[PDB]
């Protein structure tokens, strides 16, 4: 009722209370980036075109080799706008350094609430120390999710996820350069394909290039369970 | 088993003892070989996964590697402790599948001189069938190294169904010995020409067999 | 809407004095106030926002306190850039409001005008009208009166004056006071005075022509 | 670093209307929390009104029905539009993004950056005229120094500029807020103090520009008999 | 430190039912499922199945015919397998493991003995392995379907020791218990010496004497 600046509902759903979200956030060099949490068809995408010109098709790779491994990703400061971004693995995210709610993908979108550490549910908005979200994972379907992500404190996006494939590296489904790279072999986030990242309410805030890529209702399979979701495509 | 070992190997200590394990293309073909180690009355211990990483705690010499279809795990220098049971296991995506494992290889150090085992095989005794049951008893003794495989079979194909063996035992008081009784209802032994028990020691088979 | 009221309304001090400034609304505000610094010729820049936090940039002589109704912005080694006028903001109802200010200036020593006095130009005279400016030049304090006595009967209405801000390197004010006339009373009368009284001058100024010479 | 820039100064008769323009750039969106403030000629800061990205607006009641703003996002131009003009309304008037900041214990603020040029609106039944200048001479001189000057009178809008010797002389030199003659124009006085064995041989020239009019003028300043 | 640890060891009748326990500790218990394995006496090792304990997702050796159910407990950060309708080969050490997709099957409990015998005190039946037609030939001594152990033998009450081996007995489908015991004869003897084997169950309080003839 009092201070009408906060309409952070959006539907994101999942979380016991709203208490749950991480909420750090500081726009010091004043962009508009934090604004986008409240407002979602705004998005000034008029830079993206070069900044998406950088990555470069699935088309160069080579199909033979066949002794697919892993590789734990570098994680780079380049923003993860790249689908072929290599995260670094999942880990322990202190909440100080975050803002607004964190997605993992099973591949279907999943938030993650703040914890003790020790894994107790935190209601603190983020704000202490003891607050962090613990995101180490295992590829499904034996694990939990591929990869997660989220928001800079300070309007970075950061990416989180399972070990990239060997052979040459790719964190999606790259089955025309080889036959068994597969998501549920390779998946690390919300890419499932070198086109096609899920979708989520917070999709347009985290990977705000895709503003134009079109939603499709999916079909997906890790070992065999069927998850139902929907992806946003070029 | 999915994926086949041969059931023992031996070696003298200091020597570099291979193992083998072969699969299809579904298992090891395309997926990630694992190695464990279990001491009797031990848990098995991860040694290598996929195919070739040791977890941190794991002495250099074991290595392993993988080819087509098949892998090898590698002991260099042969201690006393590595005498052991060691499984190769595998992801598998046909219906054998999702988790595959080998018939295990028993490894000894070889601190004694390898002997062939003898056999005798005893038909059911006349008291027994008069009391309609049936049991051949197979006795096998004296070998080194202390692992045998004994494959019962009927009038020359195999049986399986029906058949029992004990543990190798080192109390033969010197080397190793082991028993393995194969049941029947009289009318199947009386029935067919002969059955026969068949015992393989270090690629080395003797057999005998018994008939009514 | 949602009234801010600061206080003082204005203040004068000495490069070092501790400075403190307040601002008080009519409703429970928590601590969604903002503290903006406006320098004479600019518009406002930010300088504390959510009651204490200061903007990137911004010195640490600075430091916002406060939460509820009632806030604090404070300079405590006052520095030769921080003379200004000091507004503060509320953000936390949808109207944003703003308290009427509170300017800053620069105390200082005594220090008496110089009077100067500027007979119309033949130029512009030779139009309808006629203009008489007296000049205060380099006084403080600020607080100053010109008397426009014209053949010792003095004026009242047809004089306007304007001072400037605060100068930049002496702190010292300065004034320009104009009489207007009409050419023709001008011509009709003789002796221009202009009468300045400060408290810098033990008794007033007179400076004065005649029409001649 | 978003940056505002807005349209140019206007005159108005009371009683019309002014549209303000503010066109955005150089951020993240493409419409952002504009906000307008004015402040008349030496007066506080008044706020007016707001815009979200979504284009909600909020007025303050001081002006309402009076004030609307609308948006144009095709030009991330805003628009602030104030009908019933009357001369209390003669100020400078402010765009600034409104921007939320910064989000920390479960709340989040919002504050003013980017306050862009400001505009100034004149509202006045007079016509644009230009300044006549004429010098103010200097006489007969002790604190060693004298004073001189010249006169900018009749001008209307504001604002003007004075210099002297086309910039190269700066200290001593002020220049007073003009006022407002009951003729509806305006009028100010610059003045320089000099040394006073320099009357008569160093030469002072006051450069008055008045951009309203795009009226220029350069008086020499002489002492007189 | 990675552990588990599994529930103590239980005794099962057949057809019963039983559910084995395993506390995790070291890791994100949900960022890794959860394998069973089981072991039985002198066997390999067998994959029963493996849970998600994240998302629930089960699969399970066919074998089994969907006798076993496996579930987790997020706030325990503990495991259970249960196995209905216990047969006497399901006798075996149960496992507790670790699994993911890469370091597969990992790390391991302890084991659980589950034993699953209805088996009470039998005194054995004592059958003579007769010997049959270079000059050493061998005959012994069945001794079958007995509980508990031991179970003892000697040879013309411990006249004949030599050539004497009564081997290591075997645990059977129905949890009863079987050794024979076997001289080592010369030929030339057969016919005029005679044979007796001497088997004593003090369990059962069973004493019998075989002569052991050539038919
Ligand atoms: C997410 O938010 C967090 C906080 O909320 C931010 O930390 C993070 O942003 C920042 O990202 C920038 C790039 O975007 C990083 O800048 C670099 O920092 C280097 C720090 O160097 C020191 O420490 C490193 C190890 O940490 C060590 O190896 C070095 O030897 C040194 O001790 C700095 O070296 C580097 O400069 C190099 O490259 C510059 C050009 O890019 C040159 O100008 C420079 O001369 C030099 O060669 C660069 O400044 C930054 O560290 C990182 N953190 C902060 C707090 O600024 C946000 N998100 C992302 C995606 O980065
Ligand atoms: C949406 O995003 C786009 C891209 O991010 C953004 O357009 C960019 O705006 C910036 C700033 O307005 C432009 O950067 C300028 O480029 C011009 C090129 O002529 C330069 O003159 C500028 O130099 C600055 O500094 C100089 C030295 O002090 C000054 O003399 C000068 O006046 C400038 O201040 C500056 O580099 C940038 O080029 C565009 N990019 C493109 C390709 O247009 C757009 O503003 C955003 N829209 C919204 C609504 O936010
Ligand atoms: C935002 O960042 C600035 C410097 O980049 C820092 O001074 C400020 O404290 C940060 N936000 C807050 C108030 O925590
Ligand atoms: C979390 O928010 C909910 C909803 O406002 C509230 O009922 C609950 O008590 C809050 N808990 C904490 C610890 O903030
Ligand atoms: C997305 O589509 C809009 C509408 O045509 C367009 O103006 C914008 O530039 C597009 N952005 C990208 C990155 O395709
Ligand atoms: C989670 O990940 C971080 C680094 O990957 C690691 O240090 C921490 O021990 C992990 N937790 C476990 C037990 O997997």
């Amino acid at each position: 009722p009092g201070a009408k600046q906060n309409i952070q509902l959006i539907n994101t759903n999942g979380s016991w209370h709203l208490n749950r979200t991480a909420l750090n956030c500081n726009d010091s060099l004043n962009t508009g980036w934090l604004a986008g949490l409240f407002y979602h068809h705004k998005f000034n995408s008029s830079g993206c075109p070069e900044r998406m010109a950088s990555c470069r098709p699935l088309t160069d790779f080579d199909q033979g080799w066949g002794p697919i491994s892993h590789a734990n990703g570098s994680g780079p400061d380049q923003r993860p706008y790249c689908w072929h971004y290599p995260p670094r693995p999942c880990g322990i995210v202190p909440a100080k350094t975050v803002c607004g709610p964190v997605y993992c993908f099973t591949p279907s979108p999943v938030v993650v609430g703040t914890t003790d550490r020790a894994g107790a549910p935190a209601y603190n908005w983020g704000e202490n120390d003891t607050d962090v979200f613990v995101l180490n994972n295992t590829r499904p379907p034996l694990g939990n999710w591929f990869g997660c992500t989220w928001m800079n404190s300070t309007g970075f996006t950061k990416a989180c996820g399972a070990p990239p494939c060997a052979i040459l590296y790719c964190p999606t489904d790259c089955f025309r350069k080889h036959p068994e790279a597969t998501y549920s072999r390779c998946g690390s986030g919300p890419w499932i394909t070198p086109r096609c990242l899920v979708d989520y309410p917070y999709r347009l805030w985290h990977y705000p290039c895709t503003i134009n890529y079109t939603v499709f209702k999916i079909r997906m399979y890790v070992g065999g369970v069927e998850h139902r979701l929907e992806a946003a495509c070029n | 088993s999915v994926l086949t070992q041969p059931p023992s190997a031996s070696g003298t200590p200091g020597q570099r003892v291979t193992i083998s394990c072969s699969g299809s293309s579904s298992n090891i073909g395309s997926n990630y070989v694992y190695w464990y180690q279990q001491f009797p009355g031990t848990a098995p211990k991860l040694l290598i996964y996929g195919n070739n990483q040791r977890p941190s705690g794991v002495p250099d010499r074991f290595s392993g590697s993988k080819s087509g279809t098949s892998a090898s795990l590698a002991i260099s220098g042969l201690r006393s402790e590595d005498e052991a049971d060691y499984y190769c296991a595998a992801w598998d995506d046909s219906l054998s599948g999702p988790w595959v494992f080998g018939g295990g290889t028993q490894v000894t150090v070889l601190g004694q001189p390898k002997a062939a085992p003898s056999v005798t095989l005893f038909p059911p005794s006349s008291e027994e069938l008069q009391a309609n049951k049936a049991t051949l008893v197979c006795l096998i003794s004296d070998f080194y190294p202390g692992a045998v495989t004994v494959a019962w079979k009927a009038d020359s194909s195999p049986v399986k169904a029906g058949v029992e063996t004990t543990t190798p035992s080192k109390q033969s008081n010197n080397k190793y010995a082991a028993s393995s009784y194969l049941s029947l209802t009289p009318e199947q032994w009386k029935s067919h020409r002969s059955y026969s028990c068949q015992v393989t020691h270090e690629g080395s088979t003797v057999e005998k067999t018994v008939a009514p | 809407d949602i009234q801010m009221t600061q206080s003082p309304s204005s203040l004068s001090a000495s490069v070092g004095d501790r400075v403190t400034i307040t601002c008080r609304a009519g409703q429970n505000i928590n601590n969604y106030l903002n503290w903006y610094q406006q320098k004479p010729g600019k518009a406002p820049k930010v300088l504390i926002y959510a009651a204490s936090n200061l903007q990137s940039g911004v010195p640490s002589r600075f430091s916002g306190s406060g939460s509820g109704t009632d806030f604090t912005l404070t300079i405590s080694s006052l520095q030769p850039e921080d003379f200004a006028t000091y507004y503060c903001q509320q953000s936390h109802s949808t109207v944003r409001t703003f308290g009427q200010g509170t300017k800053v200036e620069i105390k200082r020593t005594v220090a008496a005008p110089s009077v100067f006095i500027f007979p119309p130009s033949d130029e512009q005279l030779k139009s309808g009208t006629a203009s008489v400016v007296c000049l205060l030049n380099n006084f403080y304090p600020r607080e100053a009166k010109v008397q426009w006595k014209v053949d010792n009967a003095l004026q009242s209405g047809n004089s306007q004056e304007s001072v400037t801000e605060q100068d930049s390197k002496d702190s010292t004010y300065s004034l320009s006071s104009t009489l207007t006339l009409s050419k023709a009373d001008y011509e009709k009368h003789k002796v221009y005075a202009c009468e300045v009284t400060h408290q810098g001058l033990s008794s007033p100024v007179t400076k004065s022509f005649n029409r001649g010479e | 670093q978003v940056q505002l820039v807005q349209s140019g100064a206007e005159v108005k008769k009371p009683g019309s209307s002014v549209k303000v323009s503010c066109k955005a750039s150089g951020g993240t969106l493409n419409s952002y929390e504009i906000t307008w403030v004015r402040q008349a000629p030496g007066q506080g800061l008044e706020w007016m009104g707001g815009i979200t990205p979504i284009f909600e607006t909020t007025y303050a009641q001081k002006f309402q029905g009076r004030v609307t703003i609308t948006a144009d996002e095709s030009t991330s131009t805003t628009y602030m539009e104030l009908s019933s003009l009357r001369p209390e309304d003669t100020a400078v008037y402010y765009c600034a993004r409104d921007g939320v900041r910064y989000c920390g214990g479960g709340r989040c603020y919002n504050w003013f950056d980017p306050w862009g040029q400001g505009t100034l609106v004149t509202v006045s039944s007079a016509s644009t005229k230009g300044p006549s200048v004429f010098p103010l001479a200097p006489s007969s001189t002790s604190g060693g120094t004298a004073a001189l000057g010249c006169l900018v009178k009749d001008y209307f809008p504001e604002p003007v500029t004075v210099s002297w010797n086309s910039g190269a002389l700066t200290s001593g030199v002020h220049t007073f807020p003009a006022v407002l003659q009951s003729s509806g124009l305006y009028s100010l006085s610059s003045v320089v103090t000099v040394p006073s064995s320099s009357l008569g041989t160093q030469t002072y020239i006051c450069n008055v520009n008045h951009k309203p009019s795009n009226t220029k003028v350069d008086k020499r300043v002489e002492p007189k008999s």
